[PDB]
């Protein structure tokens, strides 16, 4: 039902 | 009265594949407060960033970005599990509080954003003209969300799938898996929903090994 959050970014590649 | 004190555009947050989520309409009278729970968009997700937004579109990258923050210490679960509740409100200096508590950790965290963010009067006219124009762009945008979200995540769950599976899982059908996991990658990168279901069972057809080694104890 619930809608969904994304992570925090981590380092750049 | 002729006269009303409002929130002049929708404010919410950036959800799972770049999509708005609202949580306080636009025209809503000041002062005003609002909840939503919310939850983790892949397995065992320790952190959430909340992504405040104001706008019509439906695309979070259309709209204004108010602030962000994030909130840690979510414990492991599978995704769609945890509580994460998400408050705006607004308060009678139009001075706008965020802040989002996970319901399992009891951790939370805020942002207070002054009321002079956002958008200008001339900005705001044009936003709502813009959603109007994009408004059927929108709706199959959402359509095309739903579906990269579901390629998102097979994409996650094989790929844990085959790290646990190790050298039970045969090397022919690793190579066959690895390939398919990159094109599903590629497709959902572009806008054809046909596209990504296309990978998505490409990806099945080469997993059923796979399937067959997580299943067992």
């Amino acid at each position: 039902p619930r809608p969904y959050l994304p992570r925090p970014r981590p380092p750049r590649p | 009265v002729l006269l009303l004190d409002v929130t002049p555009l929708s404010l919410g947050i950036e959800t799972m594949g770049g999509v708005m989520t609202t949580l306080i309409a636009k025209n809503t009278t000041i002062p005003t407060k609002h909840s939503q729970v919310f939850s983790t968009a892949e397995d065992n997700q320790s952190a959430v960033t909340i992504h405040v937004l104001q706008g019509e579109r439906k695309r979070a990258a259309d709209n204004k970005s108010l602030g962000q923050f994030n909130l840690d210490g979510i414990n492991p679960a599978p995704r769609g599990m945890p509580q994460i509740e998400v408050t705006f409100d607004i308060d009678a200096d139009g001075i706008l509080h965020v802040s989002a508590k996970d319901k399992n950790s009891g951790k939370e965290q805020k942002i207070t954003i002054k009321a002079s963010s956002g958008l200008n009067e001339d900005e705001i006219q044009k936003m709502v003209r813009d959603a109007e124009a994009n408004a059927e762009a929108d709706r199959k945008f959402e359509e095309l969300v739903q579906t990269r979200n579901q390629g998102d995540h097979l994409l996650h769950s094989t790929r844990k799938q085959v790290e646990e599976a190790g050298d039970k899982l045969p090397a022919d059908d690793k190579t066959a898996i690895e390939s398919a996991l990159t094109a599903l990658e590629t497709a959902l990168k572009g806008e054809d929903k046909a596209a990504i279901e296309a990978k998505m069972q490409e990806l099945a057809q080469v997993s059923q090994k796979l399937m067959e080694i997580a299943q067992q104890q």
